């Protein structure tokens, strides 16, 4: 499924230098 | 020891090699000075390490909170191969040796990447669809161009063997994400079963000498032979047979006592099967020279594999080709051709003595081994260098 990877890459977005 | 052998896929200058590093820490070194500054000949090994956090990396759980430490899941070794078009009989040797795989796509770079999408098929070809998919340079793309991107791979993902395989997005170089994909190691993908009975069977991709410059030979070493065993857990003291042989035309197989079966990074008793293993054999190691142990099979001593030539070949094909951007259509085999045929790790150049329905019979140049039915990835030489046309198995 690409939703439990969304909140994954929204996480990603969030934690970026 | 290794318990899952767990291949690492993607297109040339993508970064597979960085994915390693991010995962284990260990180098797939990149080397010969062509490949220092460019690709890989070789595989590139690492070891990487998981022990769960249930109340990892390293086996302490000072980092996640609670204090209650890491605890142990397994131990698991990485299978990377060149993704060029031009090198893929490595990737395909390496296919029939792993037990899953690990794919890795870029934010910026295209969709359907024509190495990638080869790649993908052999794996598919090759019984690996147990795919943990990887966003790997997406510190690099938009909100909105990741999630398009993403939702492309999602529509080409439909009608592949491949149908809810996972999507992980990673940076292999600023170390984030990686957290997922360690769960879906346990999640995703578990170890096929590989047992004591199976009758033991090693398939050699490397040879090596750690024979160094400046020692005195008063002080030797042996001969290590870099392979895999997906049948049949090798114990320290065994005799074996490498049987695709030595050339005299005709070949003549190799017999060697083992000196050592290491893994991990400290030798072994065992060699428990769905692992990748430097084997020590009373063997020369002028014969581990360079890349001579490569597409070689290993068998204890008392055992008969048969080397042919001559191969009955059941044979299936694509309409169009792959390897190209302009995929081509699939013209008909034609005979007395050189083809290359990838059967578990020999990259054999064949001639077509036939063609039937469904059968081929084929000549080859080089002598491979076929102990049981035996795994093929066929290739061609349309466009210079060799395309993936289709696949096949020994009907023997």
């Amino acid at each position: 499924v690409g939703l439990p990877y969304s909140e994954l890459l929204s996480r990603f977005f969030n934690i970026l230098r | 020891q290794a318990t899952i052998n767990i291949g690492t896929i993607g297109h040339v200058a993508h970064g597979k090699s960085t994915v390693v590093r991010a995962i284990s820490g260990v180098q797939t070194v990149r080397f010969k000075d062509e490949l220092e500054r460019n690709i890989t000949i070789k595989l590139g090994y690492a070891n990487a390490k998981i022990y769960k956090c249930q109340e990892e990396i390293s086996p302490k759980c000072q980092r996640p909170g609670c204090p209650g430490r890491y605890k142990l899941v397994r131990h698991v070794s990485f299978v990377d191969c060149p993704g060029h078009d031009i090198l893929m009989s490595t990737m395909l040797s390496g296919a029939a040796v792993m037990d899953a795989a690990l794919l890795l796509i870029a934010g910026n770079e295209s969709c359907p990447q024509p190495q990638t999408s080869e790649h993908l098929a052999a794996i598919e070809i090759m019984k690996l669809k147990h795919v943990i998919i990887l966003q790997n340079k997406v510190d690099l793309m938009r909100e909105e161009s990741a999630l398009e991107h993403q939702k492309s791979i999602l529509k080409f993902i439909r009608g592949t063997i491949a149908d809810g395989a996972p999507i992980v997005p990673i940076s292999a170089q600023l170390k984030y994400n990686i957290d997922a994909v360690n769960e879906f190691i346990v999640k995703t993908i578990p170890v096929p079963p590989r047992d004591f009975m199976i009758s033991p069977r090693l398939i050699v991709i490397r040879s090596f000498d750690v024979n160094k410059p400046g020692a005195e030979i008063e002080d030797l070493k042996g001969g290590v032979a870099g392979g895999s065993i997906l049948n049949g857990v090798f114990k320290l003291g065994d005799e074996i047979e490498i049987r695709p042989g030595i050339v005299t035309i005709q070949c003549k197989p190799i017999f060697s006592n083992i000196v050592s079966l290491f893994a991990e990074q400290n030798d072994l008793k065992f060699a428990v099967p769905g692992g990748l293993i430097g084997v020590g054999t009373k063997v020369d190691p002028t014969l581990c020279r360079a890349d001579r142990l490569v597409g070689q099979v290993v068998g204890a001593k008392g055992h008969l594999p048969n080397i042919y030539t001559d191969i009955e070949i059941n044979y299936f094909l694509l309409r169009r080709l792959l390897g190209v951007k302009k995929q081509a259509k699939v013209r008909k085999l034609e005979p007395n051709e050189v083809l290359m045929v990838n059967i578990g790790s020999t990259a054999t150049g064949a001639r077509v003595v036939a063609v039937k329905a469904d059968m081929a019979r084929l000549q080859l140049t080089s002598p491979a081994c076929t102990e049981i039915n035996e795994k093929i990835a066929l290739s061609r030489r349309i466009e210079k260098h060799w395309r993936l046309i289709g696949w096949a198995t020994i009907k023997k």
